[PDB]
Order: structure tokens, then C-alpha cells, then sequence
């Protein structure tokens, strides 16, 4: 029932930039989403939970916004460490607990 | 210390079953929800199957529906995934995840997945 | 459907609707006769008179989240000449006392709300009656959420 | 049946009861006239029409014990030669979240449940007000426990 | 004040009103006509016949003191010429159970209580609803403290 | 170390007064209910009285409703039972036991009476 | 209002046999009933609570069963120091706390 | 080592601002509501303003309504009371307390100011 | 709203005797009335919480009496450190948090 899109697809930045990734519901799903990194070879980490709240540990250049069917997450400075795959996952229950395609962030 | 290991994947052929294990440790186990998330090669996440802290909420992916059973022990602070019928869209990297499992409505989940396990491959072909 | 024609409407939730509170008037027990309309998910008053009102809502929850939670249930009414919704009833419930912490279990817990009363409206005013948590809310079962109106007078 | 003849309904818990849900009439305040029956602890109804259906429920308990507590409360019609009960008015809640630990006090709790709607009756229906713990019912004071019905059109 | 003649009354508390429960009527969607009056701090029934008796209340507090709390809500009747009061609508509720800790945050509740049911009165009775905590009253909005009757025969 | 120990019993003559003692240890007294239970001469068990952890809910049964009072300190965590009006009937060997005091609308009363003192014996001579 | 039957008044068995006694309720008392025991000299002691749930310390073979009007206590093994008087207790109110008459247990 | 530290009084000219501080140790602050309490020399004493814990309530004094601004800083553990259009009324040593809070009503308040700071004397010259 | 009055406003005993001080209120404000002390060059020190509760660390001579609008505050045996002024304080909300006019309690 409800449909999660990424964009965009690939990113492709240098160390520095600011990294924009977005995430639309087809309907809303208030502010049940949640935000996951995975590295290569690695199990998915959690970035983000309800929307804009840090997981513990996670450093400040990450930040999470948005409501309803649009969200945002803002990398506002790109390290090395974080050139990896990012999912969205919106919490509800039709269908429950769906992950996003996924937006991949590689060097220039 | 806190940390989930799985086991029981491997090789299998289509229409067989698989039973894969995930012990915890670190926590009090029997107070978390849990979760079974899958990978196919190549792919992105996957959400397969969810249960509450006594097990009185299961829900199940529509792919894995009627085939996949998701249960646990809290005496031996395990989660079982009991994979019945295999088909070629099984083959995946399986990860299980603990989960507080604050909700509203039985529909919305606050928090998140936040810790994972080593993840264990099935392939079916 | 009486000898003394009188508008009145029983309605309940969908219980195909999404998080969301939706009225609906097509189920075994919930009628909708008499002029009384459903527009906007709103009741629409054919009549000036006395009209009793009353609605119930229920909600469910797993654990307490780290904001507090209030559960409000209100009806409020539009005039065909005033400018926005006054409220007529409303009640509200505080479940949560304090964050389930971590290592305990999300256990369940209800709570229902209820509020009813008689009001004089005229011919043409907009009744609705909502909720500030449309994800706590319970239609697992029939008669849990319902909303409705009868004509006492005229 | 010096009112308008109107079918008219309002019962209350017998205090002398012990530990069950037994509705009686036969008290100051609590009515039974113009057709209305009382048959097998339900109220028969004896004319099509819209009725106001309500009732009350007080529980009471000391402390919490090991097993979960769900309170629930149901009133339901039973048609005229009617296999299945349908459910027209529910109400939960849960007032025992944890068990009291060993050393603390059992603490007294109150919790009550009401319900109310309008439903359209036929004659011949039987309808029943139920709790699921009667073991926690509370009619210490008069006014607490109670189920009425009234037709308001037939 | 006089739509159909049928007696009818909705009053709610008056927000201006400091710690104590008083009665009004001159507000929107509020109503005392055909007969019903208001005297001290009671409402006067004009007319023998089945009314409809209602009543909610909204108490609010910030955490818990030492000493227990129960919030009653409470319908009563007094006839005419009568010396007793006798209960028509009661309920209790307990919000809190333990005592703020020390070192905890005095975090906000809400209780409820809602009364509803039907009674044969006599002309000259008088009603009242009575709250025991009228420090915890919370009538900060607007439709969330009323008291209502409604003739249905007579 | 959990304990309960009683006093007080002795021969007495009917229509006199006594009170019975037990003193607690090596647990929350304050927060458990007591009950006093007798047995009399070659008898059965007879439940006598009942308070809650503050006293707010007494009980008695039938043959001592009006004679004995049950009561209780909570500084001194100690049970007291008062008899009054004693007659020969009331000749047994008196037990106090804790309760946890959960109960379901004040009539149902879960778990039971887990420790007992080890008793007093009252004798109503003439 | 409630009435309390205990059947047999008197059990006398062998070391090893199995014990079985039965406490009978003139109304329906739920599962709130109780099973002591009280050996000769001493106070008694809680064996069995809320019909089936067995106290702390006590040896599996005492095991509790019944509900509604129907109660019974069984001990499947017995020992030497089992010969003792066993009594029921119905929790309820009317009238509250009422022990049973009493089972006698003795030896040969 | 509870105790509540106060600073930044001093002589400031009529019509212009200061900002009290009052810095918190030995509890935790957060879960405490808190007063201002002004005392004029050789006078009673006047309470000036009250806010609860998280901010949700703020109450003020007729005589500094409009005028003074009550905050807090929940991770430095300190309270702050703005003060602007300073008249020669406001001259006195203010002091702040802690509370619990506890309420009924939003109206009524249980308890009192049950720990105080040292005060800080401001004097606003004229 | 409400008005506190305090008597008597200058309290004069010797060592030993009993002072009773006097707060009235225009209006009920039930029994949430509070006593604070000041000693020379001191804060407040909190009393009596409630009209009647005695704080923690307050000498047995302090004692508070009344509801409604009457409330008194005894003290069974003056001591040296006791005089001081006393104030009482309404804790409702019109207005809010108000302080009586004071009462000094002194020697000669």
C-alpha cells in the first residue's frame, strides 16, 4: 500500500560537500521513518529514528528532518568513512516495516 | 557484550526447509521484539518477519507469507526463523535485529533496529 | 425509518483506513437516515432543533514512547454563518507516565473516551468529530470507535 | 406507564450479588415499564425503533497481581430466532501493567467503563450488558453500576 | 429561551471561576430553556417525566503528592419538601498511585469522568453535580466540564 | 530472619480483656496485610480477623464481630489484636500470618497466608 | 453464604502411595482458594495458592487442581514427615477467609 | 553540596537590562520546577517569577510582567531571570528556589521552596 | 485576587514562652499555605509545607495549624535561634506564589 522512493539514485560528491538525500511516501506515515547506513561487508547500522533524533553514537554531521511524506537527511560535511548505502524505512503497518531502494554515495 | 550470533544457514535445494538461529547475549532478552531482515545478492534490505517480546504480534512479509515462521525461547534467549518450501528468491543474506517494540495502534513503531547480527547466507538454487 | 420523521446518524470508523479516522455508515449497526449528510467526513445537520451527540473513541498503545502523550477526542461544530469550529465536547487522557526503559517490555495498555451531550443546532451546520493521535487509534473490534447524532425536537 | 407509553429500561446491579453481574429492577431510581422484559439477565425489547442504549460498569481492585488484568465491557443484541450475538457497544482498559512486587503495598485502584449509542431495535431482540471479570466488579455505592435502554421513536 | 417547550438544560463551569465549581449558562452552545432553572448552584426541574441526565468533568494534575488522591464525580437528586440527597450517577477514579519521587519530573495527567443515564424526576426536584477535588478541576477549555438534562416524555 | 513473633496469651476469665501481640522482622511490614487466625482444643483452623497494610480495610467474623478489634503499628511493626467480651468459646491458640493484600474488587484475595507466627495460647478458665 | 466440604475426613496410607484430597465449595469461588498444611505442635504452612500455583520451597510431588466448586490437593508420593492435617481455604468475602474442616493423614 | 549559586547583580542605571544567573549542584536540576524571590531592603519578601521544569509553565508577578523573561538551560544546570526596563522598584536582592513541582490543577501547589540560593543584591541607582 | 494578612506584625517574648502568629486569607486557599523562616542575613528556610507538614530538618517546637483562611504557626518554647521574621505563603494561582506581609518575633 504505501511505496518509498529515494532520490536520488547515485551521488556522486567529494569529501567536504554537503550530501542531500531524500525519501517520499506514496501517503503519509507521520513521523514513523527511520534512517540506516550499511557499509560494504557490513551488517545495517541505525543512522536515524522518528524522523530527526540521532542514534547513539553517531557524530553530529549527520541530521535528519521531515514529516509526513517528505524527509531529508543532510550530511553537511562528507567524510571518508561515510561513502556507503543509505535506506529509509517508514515503520507503519501496510505494509509493515518496508526499506527504501537505497542511495548509494561514491567519490567523484 | 551485547551482541546477537546467527547460524544455520547454508545450501539448499528448492522446496526443502532451513531453520536459522539467533542467539543473544549482552541484555535482557526477553523484554525486546525482534526482527528477521534478508539481503539478496546484489540487492537492498529486505524486511521479513517481526515478533513481540511474548510473541503475541507476529507479522510476516507477503512474499514469505504461509512459509516463513519467525518464533523464539527466552529461557534460552534465542529467535528462531523456520523456512519451509524454498524458492530461487529465498537466496539472501539473513540479519536478525532487536527492536524495543514501542508502538501506537499495533501500526506505528517508534525507535529502531539498532543492533544487528553477523548475518547468515542461504542460497537456494 | 419511524412515524415521526426525525434526522439521526450512527456512524464508524473504517476499519480498512490506514492510521486514519474515517467515518463510514456502511456496516450491520450504523445508520445514516433522515437528511442527516456525511460530507468531508463531517455530519451535515438538515434541521434546526435539539440534538443529542455522542461519540467514543478508543486507543491502543505498546509501551511509552520518550515524548509524553496526550490523547485528545473532541467534537466541534461549524455554523453556516461563523467562521471556524467551536468546540462542543472534548476530553483528555494521559497513558503514559513515564518512557518504557530499556530492558522492559512494551506492555499493551487501552483507553477509551467517551462524550455526549445536547446541543441546539441549525439548519445547516457541520459537525465533526476528531482525534489528535490518529495512530493510537484501536478499530480491532465494531462497536470500539462510533459517532453520532439524533434529533430530540424537531 | 404514566409517561408516554414509551419503552423504558434502566437496571442496576444487585448489591447483595456476590462476585456476579446480576441485573434487577426492582429499586429507588431503576425502572422497567411499557413492554420492556427482563429475561436470562437481558433485556428484551419489545418495539421497532431507535433506542438509546447505555450502561455502567465500576471495577475496584487492591494491587496487581502476577497475571495481566484486561478490563473489558460489552453490550450486545441477540435478534429473534439468532444464532450469533452482535457486538453494539465495547469498551477496554488496563489497569495492571506490572505486577506488585513483593514488599510494596496493594495499592486500591478505581476504573470505570460507560457506553452509550443509538441503534435501531427490532422486536424480539435481547440485549445484554457483560463484563469479562466480575470478580473485580464494584457496587459498593448505589449509583455505579447500571444498564438502561429507551426508545426514542417507534 | 423557548424552541418546542420540552424542558432542556446544558450548562458548563465557569472558567473564570477560582478552585470552585460553578454553574453557567450564557455561553454559546449552552442552553436553559422551557421551564428547567438554575439556583443555587442546582438545576430546578419544571415538568414530571424521563429525563436525560449527563454530566463530564476534567481534572488535571502535575505529578503526585504524599497523600492519596480519588477523584469523584457524583449526580444527585433532591426531591421536594425531601431532607436527603440521594445518588443518581457516581464514578471514582485513582490517578495516582505512588508519590512523585524526589528527583523526578512532575509530569502533567488528565482524568475524566463521564455520567449519563435516564431518571424519572418530579416537578420541583432539584439536581446537582458535584466534583470532591474542585482543586484539580481543569475547565481551561471549553467543552470539557458540563452538566446536562433533557426531558424525553413531559 | 523472616519472622513473626506473638504474645499475650494466658488464663483469663469470661467477660475480661486481652490483647494479643506480634511483632515482626526481617521484612517490609508496612506493606502486607495480617490476619489473625485461632484454633481451638482438638479443633480445626477459624479465620478470625483481617487489616490491610495502612488499616484501612478490617475484617471479622461472625462470632467475634462487636468483641474483638483488630489494629496494628506500623513503627513498632506490630499486630495487636484486642478481645473483648471474652467467653469460653474463645478458648484456642491464636496465629497472626502476613498477606501480600492483592485483591479484585475487595471480595477476592489472591495468594494466601505464608508466614505464621509460632502462636499464643489463650485459655478463658472461670 | 459459602459452605466448605472436605473429603475424607480421615486418610490413613502407606509411605509411597499417593494421597488425594478433595475440598468441595457450596458456590463458585473462582480459582481463589488456598491449601495448608500443619504438622502435629506446629503453625501452619502454605502449600498450595490461587488453586494450582505451588508455594515457595514446597516439594513437587504436593501438586493442586480444580476450580469453580471443585478442588483437590494431590501428593504423589508420601513421606514420612507428609502425615499431617491438610486444610482448604476459600478467599472470597462471604463469609471471607474460611478454612475447611480438615483432612487427618496418618500412617499404616 | 545541594545548593543553588546565584550571580550578575551589581548598580545598573534606570530603564536598562541584566540577566541573573543561577547555577544548580548537588541534584538533579532538571526534574525541579523554580522560583525568583526578590527581597527590597528592610522590606518583605516578594516573589517575582516561577517556571516548571521543561518550560511548560511560566508565571510572573504583576509588578514584572511584560518586563522580566524567566529561562532555563537544563545542560548547563542554570536558571536565568532577563530583566529590562529596569525601574527603581526592582532594587532589592533577588533569590532563587527550587521546587517540585507537584500541582493540582495547574492552580494549587503542594510542598515549598525547600532549598535557596545566597542572593544577589541589584540596585539600580537613582 | 487574594490578600494575606499577618498577625501580629512585631511579636515580642522572652526565651521559653509560646508564640502563635497569625495568616488570613481574603479568600479559601484550602489548606496549601506554606511557613518560611528568615534569620538575619539568611535565605528563607522552608517550615512548614501544607499548612500542617513540617519539612525535613525543622526543630519539633514549629507547628502548623488551620485551612481555609486561617492558619497559625506555634511555637511551644522560644529558643535564641528562633527569633527571626516568619512569613506565610498561598500557593494558589491568584495571585501566584504570594508572600505574607512578614512578622518579627524579637525580644524587647
Amino acid at each position: 500500500e504505501i511505496v518509498l522512493t529515494q532520490s536520488p539514485a547515485t551521488l556522486s560528491l567529494s569529501p567536504g560537500e554537503r550530501a542531500t538525500l531524500s525519501c517520499r511516501a506514496s501517503q503519509s506515515v507521520y513521523s514513523y521513518l527511520a534512517w540506516y547506513q550499511q557499509k560494504p561487508g557490513q551488517a545495517p547500522r541505525l543512522l536515524i529514528y522518528d524522523a530527526s533524533n540521532r542514534a547513539t553514537g553517531i557524530p553530529a554531521r549527520f541530521s535528519g528532518s521531515g514529516s509526513g511524506t517528505d524527509f531529508t537527511l543532510t550530511i553537511s560535511s562528507l567524510e571518508p568513512e561515510d561513502f556507503a548505502v543509505y535506506y529509509c524505512q517508514q515503520r507503519s503497518n501496510w505494509p509493515p516495516f518496508t526499506f527504501g531502494p537505497g542511495t548509494k554515495v561514491d567519490i567523484k | 557484550q551485547v551482541q546477537l550470533v546467527e547460524s544455520g544457514g547454508g545450501v539448499v535445494q528448492p522446496g526443502r526447509s532451513l531453520r536459522l538461529s539467533c542467539a543473544a547475549s549482552g541484555f535482557i532478552f526477553s523484554s525486546y521484539a525482534m526482527h528477521w531482515v534478508r539481503q539478496a545478492p546484489g540487492n537492498g534490505l529486505e524486511w521479513v518477519a517481526f515478533m513481540s517480546y511474548d510473541g503475541s504480534n507476529k507479522k510476516y512479509a507477503d512474499s514469505v507469507k504461509g512459509r516463513f515462521t519467525i518464533s523464539r525461547d527466552n529461557s534460552k534467549n534465542t529467535l528462531y526463523l523456520q523456512m519451509n518450501s524454498l524458492r530461487a528468491e529465498d537466496t539472501a543474506v539473513y540479519y536478525c535485529a532487536r527492536d524495543r517494540g514501542i508502538a501506537a495502534g499495533g501500526n506505528y513503531y517508534y525507535y529502531g533496529m539498532d543492533v544487528w547480527g553477523q548475518g547468515t547466507t542461504v542460497t537456494v538454487s | 425509518r419511524t412515524p415521526s420523521d426525525k434526522p439521526v446518524a450512527h456512524v464508524v470508523a473504517n476499519p480498512q483506513a490506514e492510521g486514519q479516522l474515517q467515518w463510514l455508515n456502511r456496516r450491520a449497526n450504523a445508520l445514516l437516515a433522515n437528511g442527516v449528510e456525511l460530507r468531508d467526513n463531517q455530519l451535515v445537520v438538515p434541521s434546526e432543533g435539539l440534538y443529542l451527540i455522542y461519540s467514543q473513541v478508543l486507543f491502543k498503545g505498546q509501551g511509552c514512547p520518550s515524548t509524553h502523550v496526550l490523547l485528545t477526542h473532541t467534537i466541534s461544530r461549524i455554523a453556516v454563518s461563523y467562521q471556524t469550529k467551536v468546540n462542543l465536547l472534548s476530553a483528555i487522557k494521559s497513558p503514559c507516565q513515564r518512557e518504557t526503559p530499556e530492558g522492559a517490555e512494551a506492555k499493551p495498555w487501552y483507553e477509551p473516551i467517551y462524550l455526549g451531550g445536547v446541543f441546539q443546532l441549525e439548519k445547516g451546520d457541520r459537525l465533526s468529530a476528531e482525534i489528535n493521535r490518529p495512530d493510537y487509534l484501536d478499530f480491532a473490534e465494531s462497536g470500539q470507535v462510533y459517532f453520532g447524532i439524533i434529533a430530540l425536537t424537531s
